[PDB]
RNA sequence: CCCGGCGAGGGGAGUGAAAAAGAACCUGAAACCGUGUACGUACAAGCAGUGGGAGCACGCUUAGGCGUGUGACUGCGUACC
RNA sequence: CGAAGGUGUGCUGUGAGGCAUGCUGGAGGUAUCAGAAGUGCGAAUGCUGACAUAAGUAACGAUAAAGCGGGUGAAAAGCCC
């Protein structure tokens, strides 16, 4: 059984989300929550929660168990960008894009 | 003048309730007619603490399209179209199977 | 200045090689209370090295 | 009903013919950005293809062949208007 | 008992092209022979919208300046005492 936890139009650029994602593909979720707990970054909080959304799903919805859980599944994608205008010298304007994210996890007892 | 008026005995002619009979509750102004115990439908009512009322899941009645009822002739149990005339010197409905007042 | 061609992804990862993060090796178990904490610092609940230190 | 800050966001249950029809809502192309699998690549010099051609993986099989993906090594070769 | 449109495979003509079928879609399409054109795009420092590169690089606006204890809160270098 495979169960899913999505945090979508989050305030965070994918390229700084990947960075942590990449440190807790395939590990078990006791482990992956000790190397969260000790990551000095921004996108280890939103990453933390939306494993520990899922382990709930999964105990509650599935009847699964902790100990046998593992992460077979994390990826980010793109969202939509918000535009701004930030002014410039000489009367020149320029374009700010504010960038978002989806995250999801799958976790699983295989 | 209306064909079908409040009051009145109908049966379906089209949809899911085909064959059903019922009473006319009242009549809607766009075309349609409330019917009693006719096209019900399930809503997910939300709780509101003012006026003591709690939610859960109700069955009540959807309006349905006027065209797709008729009225009911009790001497031939059969359905049955509508038309008017003067008698004395008053407008009045008549069924056109056997030219019967109504 | 400025570049005269449009470099390519190819590149863009062969640069960003090196931009992989490290993980913690392990963590330590203090002797009184079981608790994991990292290694020279004192736990969240106020222990180090079996001793309470702040209440 | 459950995780979460009495959040944003999500997983179930339920409605409907249909919820990758859920309000950022018919269909949902391309540029651009990712996760998984097979093969190649750390003694090798240029418009990146074309002719020849081992090895590996996989599906039919009349056990005789063939099809599809990748492509070490080698001849020729300086974009378009 | 599945139209146009979207996306794969097989066959076929000297070419512009044609035909058949699997998945997606959910209501329209049009033989044959004739008739009329807003009838075919890669370039014009062309016009409108979307998305890349440089790059997680420069910068965060007067060099008058900050330290500690308690409170609240999911979280306090910047809020209150």
């Amino acid at each position: 059984m495979e169960t899913i936890a999505k945090h979508r139009h989050a305030r965070s650029s994918a390229q700084k989300v990947r960075l942590v994602a990449d440190l807790i593909r395939g590990k078990k979720v006791s482990q992956a929550l000790d190397i969260l707990t000790y990551t000095n970054k921004k996108a280890a909080v939103l990453v933390k929660k939306v494993l520990e959304s899922a382990i709930a799903n999964a105990e509650h919805n599935d009847g699964a168990d902790i100990d046998d859980l593992k992460v077979t599944k994390i990826f980010v994608d793109e969202g939509p960008s918000m535009k701004r205008i930030m002014p410039r010298a000489k009367g020149r304007a320029d374009r700010i894009l504010k960038r978002t994210s989806h995250i999801t996890v799958v976790v699983s007892d295989r | 003048a209306a064909k079908i008026r409040r009051d009145d005995e109908v049966i379906v002619l089209t949809g899911k309730d085909k064959g059903k009979r019922g009473k006319v509750k009242n009549v809607l102004s766009s075309g349609k007619v409330i019917v009693e115990g006719i096209n019900l439908v399930k809503k997910h009512q939300k709780p509101v603490p003012a006026l003591n009322q709690p939610g859960g899941i109700v069955e009540k009645e959807a309006a349905i399209q006027v065209s797709n009822v008729a009225i009911f002739n009790a001497a031939t149990g059969k359905a049955d179209r509508v038309g008017f005339r003067f008698e004395d010197g008053k407008k009045v409905r008549f069924f056109k199977s056997n030219s019967e007042t109504i | 200045a400025v570049q005269q061609n449009k470099p390519t992804r190819s590149k863009r990862g062969m640069r960003r090689s090196h931009d992989a993060l490290t993980a913690v090796t392990s963590l330590s178990v203090d002797k009184t209370s079981g608790e994991k904490h990292l290694r020279h610092h004192i736990t969240a609940d106020g222990y180090y090295r079996g001793r309470k230190v702040i209440a």
